[PDB]
């Protein structure tokens, strides 16, 4: 999971 | 706000894929010569600037069987369904031009363009 | 030998979501309390064990209209479907107990895994 | 387009  | 899951498009397209392979859901035929494709029709549209204009044509849309130009090669749409569905296109020497001429007439414009680089190189 | 195009899955998923978007082959509504959420059933498949179960079902998986549990929360039930179409989580301090349960009854593991690791930090 |  990432900051988009 | 929101956080992303970097893999989550890459992991739906493989479970398309897989649906593809056991024959799950899929909902049209695609007739090439005396081929038989069978696929979804979502992910056809998709992919494909040929797919999109035909599905969401009202009559079109609720055809079980779809008949291409007999001028395309079934290895050239073979090799393209399969791009569709794995991201993995399998260009050779042997099938370049049947492979650029097929995504011109589907409208795959990311295929078209590195048909035409390779052609370009050599 | 094959090539790869890296923005491909995420292009793909993009397109369903605006066919999502314009109701264009949707072919299930998934009603939750008094909500009804129009999707594609291939996309639902790909996304959760749970529709997975349900469209391999040989009686299910031809039904236009399925009901969940009257436990499920519309909110977290409309979260989670986004993060399908679309790969992006909208995970709020006042939604993360909805979308947790709404996660593990649709057996959605990597959304789980994350609201468990978000919960624990807090 | 890469080398996968
Ligand atoms: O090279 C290409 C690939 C492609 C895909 C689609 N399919 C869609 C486009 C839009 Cl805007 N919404 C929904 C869909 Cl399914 C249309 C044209 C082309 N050309
Ligand atoms: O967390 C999850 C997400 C998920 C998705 C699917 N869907 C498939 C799985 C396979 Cl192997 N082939 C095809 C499909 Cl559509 C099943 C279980 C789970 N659990
Ligand atoms: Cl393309
Ligand atoms: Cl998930």
């Amino acid at each position: 999971w990432v900051i988009p | 706000s929101c956080i992303q899951f970097t893999r989550h498009a890459s992991d739906v397209l493989l479970n398309l894929n897989r649906l593809r392979s056991r024959d799950i859901l899929t909902d049209v035929v695609i007739v090439v010569s005396r081929e038989q494709f069978r696929a979804h029709k979502t992910v056809l549209m998709a992919c494909s600037g040929l797919f999109y204009s035909i599905f969401t044509d009202q009559l079109k849309c609720n055809l079980s069987v779809i008949n291409l130009d007999p001028e395309i090669n079934p290895e050239g749409f073979c090799i393209l369904l399969d791009f569709m569905y794995t991201s993995r296109l399998n260009l050779r020497e042997g099938n370049i031009m049947a492979v650029m001429a097929t995504a011109m007439y589907l409208q795959m414009e990311h295929v078209v363009d590195t048909c035409r680089k390779f052609i370009k190189a050599s």
